[PDB]
């Protein structure tokens, strides 16, 4: 079929609206989490702009298009993405009128540009260079956390969030690459969350009391087993022919104690003293007697370790992954400043913590392991992006859309065009800005009206960035509030909202292709 | 939505209606299911078998709704049932009841957070004032009464009259063997239900009670090295050839004898590994039996996994099919491993006594399964309510003499704390009346009639509803002392728990 | 019973009003068009005027009742801009609806209109100046008054004649002219033609060569009761009931005929002299057959069928008085206009009574063979006469061409309503309703109703520029300099009549069927 001209955009405008309504609170602590059945058929809860999109199976092309484009920004920030859907279709709701008044969507796409630039100009003029204080990091962390979860949940989790990034900036890494390791853990309540400067393995191998409490940890990560097999035929060697099986029966049990006593050597090679617990870590299993022959010597051998840990352990401890054991010095097997196998429930989760150059900080969350515990697994990594963004930009402003007004004010107050053609677009342009802070207030409390004419006159009074109190519905200084817009965060929505609106605002013929 | 996209079934009206309404659906019976309950519920479980109870969780897990609203909150009700044996009958009703104030406040037009947060701080205020209403504490597990006194409350919160012989029979199962200090175990004390005798013939044999026929002789030793096996007899006779027995006339000769010597070696290897009791979820065979009679290793003819499971659980046994010489890994645990006739049913009996690790095994002699399993249900959720793991349970009025105190506490205070939250704080003190109603439900009078008088009992902690007419006309039964209190904790969770999901399930418009 | 209430109920109202007004966008100015109205008479009624269209044939609406008041009111209080008012109110409603679409109370939207109007009122009080009442300054307004109501080519050919009539005043204080409107119409060879005549013209005369073709000293005896009777301001009774009464009825009537014509002919000798002056008999009824040619040959001009409106205008215009009767009486009572000239054009005999003692009565002879044209142009004269009089009655004239509407919208610069934000919407809704006329013209012109309008504002915001959309090419120009001026009394009155109904809209949230 064909939805011609005005009809094609009438589809575009609509598909934006109802979803924007969902996200008027998906955003802020006021933001209401949303759940998904038909997205899978699973019981699924999520709060965030882009992920909920992908989670749902979204038949409508607009939403289908959006999940991809908001991604690129949701890649960066994670919050303001739950914001981003509003301004876009709202701008459609702006301009469609003008083309319903009659006009070219051309000149309005045109018109948005210089407004986008003055915004981009204003984005510079607004963005407040701020410091790297963990405090300054906390409020940027928690505002995204506050957006995505409860402020309490934001608060209690914020610390570990703004902590690891300090050690990942200890690497002088401008972003967060490692220390991104999150661990959900068996618990009655998601209340428990811990910050492990080192890593956590989940296993003690199968053998307790190996000297599993380890202060001096020289980390052997060995992807090869001490358990090849205890029976006749080798681990990968299978035989249904009789004479070939009698061949492997003798040395299969041996090549274990080959690798076993290599460690028993390697223990004394590393240590010479059972005093320092030497940590063997296996990506695969390890024989009980292997553990036994190791454990009694004080060797703590771990089996069935995870490849990311193997990666992490190699990196965090200055560790090593090994396909052989033999004998090596303590440092040839990277060092963890502390290692403790920690049993919660049945599983003993090895705390390998403050590894030498603890390049990977495991953030451990002990919870019901529901999607509720998954529901808090996002805001953190989301907030991680935010502080990473805050790490990225020293320039960060008040949140709660204090910029919106100060944008919408100046950008509109002056004609950046001193034209109709661009100002027409500019008019629509900076108007769709204010959607967020007013509706937040309007969702919180006081209507769009008062808060705006508050915050506008306030900004008009101020030039300070004054922004909504999301628990009141009238503005405050969001610099003082703590809800803080990273220039890295806030900038990209200006890119997206414009650049997406550009081509989608210009369509007339639409048809099934193929 | 309007657009072909947007997967969801929840939202907006259907949230402020159907979700809460679907939440309303299931709490309906939980009202009849908590406190003294004269009500009863037929259930077929996909056996088509009827069963009767007052408990929701047994039923609700079965029930399947489109909407996670029902699907979620049960987890909290489980989260209760996980931590606390009963009150789960209540844990659902309050939330569902407290919820529907919101949709009213939504018709009254109160915001999500606005409606939510009032309950929140009031819930904290509750969690603040809730321990202030601790009216007692438990004392001694060794004491049967000190235990049984409470235990009725949960059995009550399942079924009313039976609780008396039961609660005593429970601490007589020795809840006391465990300290209830950082430890307690069902599987050690596990209910074992003997169909037959009387239902009040339900007994206590400390140490395992296995209704399974106790074969061979009594165990070779009472310490018995216990090798439990899933199917150590798959048969040592093979099923092959023509008749699904034999084909050639020469076939039968080797079929019959082969079972013997294999089982002979098998049951010899039971003695060769040293297992002093043989447990076959696999079949019993008289030769193997006679071998188990020769080698004198007590035999178990058939096993539910529960047998194998507990044997795997308790003994440290491992049930494995052995067409294989048995090898003790299972080894022994229980210091006295017996044959017994309990209910005069052959009862496989293992016993070992330890402050922690002792099996003190509830043996229910009973006339009716359909009862004795629900009789099991209350004692289950009663001893699981005994599970607090505070020997002093910081008791509060049981059967809910609390709500009238708190329904007074909050909404009064609820106005003192100001702002539209106050109404959510004042709505917070309302759904307390649920069980006062839910009992007056099965008692048959008005909660208003109840609460008006039970507000007129004012600061009490004692007088409240129940069964009979003293929950009806006065609505006054002493739910501090009928002998009935409840732990602060199981109470403390329900508020805390039913705070969460209720708050939660509202937030979600998708 | 059946009750429509609150938000959904007022929709049909604002759906009607805004839906009903948008058809009038075809009107209001020369780029707009005369709108064709037809009735059960099948009459094609061509008016760009809102009132004419509005109060005759329309679609049933609850708003259709209320709107019929305002375009009447603005016609009443002005005679211009009746098409104007309509397009402002729904433009304000369309604005207002958004805020109510925002859920923001029609009450809070209602209560913000009034300051905003006062603002613009005060502002239109600011952008007004006292202008000339000069004919040419009226041409500046007459050109402008007519075009936003009637057609421009009509306006142009009307502009000189419309002003000339309202210029004929004695300095009356009247905002519209009662006797400066005397409309003669005719079937012509020009479907639209209008002659400009100061003084009064007669509906019908009676022209004879026996009667003086030119009466220079005109003593006009203007009489209802006619020649058939005798010394009577009142008709005499007939009895046809019986034979002998009717037998004596037809014989003596000629005495009533004879004395009457005698009453004039002896009185002409008295009043007008013998042949010395010309005499004028007006018979507002028929003329007797004897008396017709008898008054004819005596120098008297007997005039068949002058109206009762000719009766009153004559007396006022010529300073005399119309009689009921021909009896001997002084010349002064008998009407005297310094010329009585019976001008027979078409089949109609138009008797001028001219050089009138009061040029209060002044006449316009409309022309057309086609009635719909005769409808249009004869209707096209009145509004300007009422409109342009509002220029010559008022020392102040408000500048036109929408230049002042862009002027307030920014002069309404906001958070000036820092009060609440409901008045801030009441002004924000109102600032846009101002521009519907500057829109609808650039609309009805080329280019954009907006792109020019924002040029206008971007321009007007520049200093020294009160600038506006052309009523024709739609291009920016300073309106006060072109002389294009709507009457002063329009705007101030227009704003009140505009806001009230739109204000009345939001106070009605209930409708019961």
């Amino acid at each position: 079929e064909v939805a011609r001209a005005q009809a094609a955009l009438a589809v575009n405008i609509s598909a934006a609206r109802g979803l924007q309504d969902v996200l008027r609170t998906n955003l802020g602590p006021k933001g209401t989490m949303k759940m998904l059945v038909s997205g899978a058929g699973d019981i699924k809860l999520t709060k965030d702009g882009n992920v909920l999109l992908h989670e749902m199976q979204i038949q409508h092309p607009t939403a289908s298009l959006i999940a991809k484009v908001a991604t690129a920004q949701d890649d960066i920030t994670g919050d303001g993405t739950t914001s981003n859907v509003l301004i876009i279709g709202e701008l459609l709701k702006q301009a469609d009128l003008y083309i319903s008044e009659g006009l070219h969507p051309r000149i309005i796409t045109e018109g948005f540009e210089a407004a986008k630039e003055k915004a981009l100009q204003f984005l510079e003029e607004v963005k407040v260079s701020r410091e790297m204080d963990r405090e300054t990091l906390i409020d940027v962390a928690r505002t995204s956390l506050r957006t995505k979860v409860h402020a309490e949940l934001a608060d209690v989790l914020t610390e570990a969030v703004v902590d690891s990034i300090l050690a990942i900036k200890k690497q002088d890494e401008p972003i967060d690459l490692f220390m991104i390791e999150i661990m959900e853990m068996k618990h009655k309540s998601e209340t428990d969350t811990s910050l492990i400067r080192g890593l956590v393995l989940d296993h003690g191998a199968r053998h307790p009391d190996m000297k599993k409490r380890v202060e001096d940890a020289y980390i052997l990560t060995c992807n090869v087993s001490l358990e090849y097999e205890k029976t006749e035929v080798n681990s990968g060697f299978f035989y249904k022919s009789a004479e070939e099986r009698e061949k492997l029966v003798k040395a299969e049990r041996k090549f274990i104690e080959d690798r076993v006593k290599k460690i028993i050597e390697l223990k004394r090679k590393v240590c010479g003293d059972s005093d320092k617990g030497f940590v063997v870590i296996n990506q695969k299993g390890i024989d009980p007697f292997s553990l036994d022959a190791l454990s009694k010597e004080g060797i703590v051998a771990l089996r069935r370790a995870k490849r990311r840990n193997m990666e992490r352990l190699t990196l965090a401890c200055g560790g090593v992954a090994l396909n052989s054991f033999d004998d090596l010095s303590p440092d040839c097997l990277g060092h963890a400043g502390l290692v403790y196998e920690y049993t919660l429930g049945e599983e003993k989760f090895t705390f390998i913590e403050k590894c030498n150059n603890p390049r990977s900080v495991t953030l451990l969350i002990k919870g019901p392991n529901k999607h509720t515990l998954t529901q808090i697994k996002d805001a953190v990594r989301d907030g991680l992006r935010a502080v990473k963004n805050a790490i990225d930009d020293g320039c960060v402003v008040p949140g709660a859309g204090a910029v919106e007004v100060a944008m919408a004010e100046a950008l509109i107050k002056h004609k950046p065009s001193v034209k109709g053609r661009a100002q027409l677009g500019v008019q629509a342009f900076a108007d769709a800005l204010l959607i967020i802070p007013k509706v937040l207030a309007q969702n919180s409390g006081f209507d769009l009206q008062e808060t705006l004419v508050k915050i506008q006159a306030e900004h008009s009074e101020s030039g300070q960035l004054v922004g909504v109190d999301l628990n009141t519905g009238e503005p405050m200084v969001a610099a003082e509030v703590g809800v803080w817009d990273n220039y890295c965060v806030k900038k990209q929505l200006l890119h997206s909202c414009t650049v997406i609106a550009t081509n989608i605002l210009l369509v007339d013929e639409i048809m099934r292709a193929g | 939505m309007l657009k072909e996209g947007a997967k969801h079934f929840s939202g907006l009206e259907e949230a402020v209606y159907r979700n809460i309404q679907a939440c309303k659906e299931l709490a309906q019976t939980t009202r009849t299911a908590y406190g003294p309950n004269g009500m009863n519920k037929m259930v077929i479980n996909h056996l088509e078998k009827l069963f009767v109870t007052n408990d929701a969780a047994t039923i609700l897990r079965e029930l399947e709704v489109q909407h996670p609203a029902a699907k979620m909150i049960v987890m909290a009700s489980h989260m209760q049932e996980q931590e606390v044996g009963d009150g789960t009958n209540f844990v659902l009703v309050f939330a569902g009841a407290l919820l529907e104030l919101a949709e009213e406040l939504l018709r009254i037009g109160l915001s999500v957070s606005e409606v939510i947060e009032g309950y929140e701080i009031a819930c904290r205020k509750a969690h603040e004032i809730l321990p202030n209403l601790v009216c007692c504490s438990a004392k001694n597990l060794r004491d049967i009464d000190e235990v049984s006194s409470l235990l009725r409350t949960s059995i009550m919160s399942k079924q009313y009259g039976n609780e008396v012989f039961l609660a005593k029979l429970i601490a007589q199962a020795c809840v006391s063997i465990f300290p209830d200090s950082g430890h307690f175990n069902v599987d050690n004390i596990r209910v074992c239900k003997i169909l037959g005798s009387g239902i009040s013939s339900s007994s206590v044999l400390h140490g395992m009670v296995f209704k399974k026929e106790t074969e061979g002789d009594v165990t070779s030793v009472k310490d018995a090295k216990i090798a439990v096996y899933s199917c150590p007899f798959d048969g040592m006779i093979t099923e092959t050839k023509g008749t699904v027995l034999i084909k050639t006339a020469e076939e039968l000769m080797n079929f019959s004898k082969g079972e013997e010597n294999l089982m002979d070696a098998q049951v010899k290897a039971i003695a060769d590994t040293g297992a002093n009791v043989v447990v076959t979820g696999g079949k019993v065979a008289d030769m193997a039996l006679h071998y188990a009679n020769k080698y004198n290793i007590m035999l178990v003819r058939l096993n539910s996994k529960w047998d194998l499971r507990r044997l795997c659980k308790t003994v440290g046994a491992t049930a494995l099919p052995r067409l294989t010489p048995p090898v003790l890994e299972e080894m022994g645990h229980c210091d006295s491993v017996y044959l017994s006739e309990v209910g005069d049913t052959q009862v496989v009996v293992f016993k070992h006594e330890k402050e922690d690790g002792a099996i003190s095994t509830i043996v229910l002699r009973g006339s009716t399964d359909n009862l004795m399993d629900d009789i099991e249900r209350a004692v289950d959720d009663g001893v699981n309510t005994f599970k607090v793991l505070t020997r002093d349970k910081r008791l509060v009025p049981g059967g809910g003499a609390t709500e009238i105190e708190l329904a007074k506490q909050i909404t009064s205070y609820g106005e003192t704390c100001p702002g539209l939250e106050q109404y959510a704080i004042k709505k917070f003190a309302e759904a307390f009346e649920a069980i006062p109603r839910a009992l007056a439900e099965n008692s048959g009078v008005k909660a208003n009639e109840v609460i008006s008088k039970l507000y007129a009992v004012h600061q009490e902690g004692n007088k409240n509803v129940g069964l009979d007419i003293e929950a009806e006309v006065p609505a006054v039964k002493d739910m501090l002392e009928a002998g009935i209190l409840d732990t602060y904790l199981g109470k403390y969770w329900a508020i805390k728990l039913a705070t969460n999901a209720a708050v939660t399930v509202l937030r979600v418009d998708q």
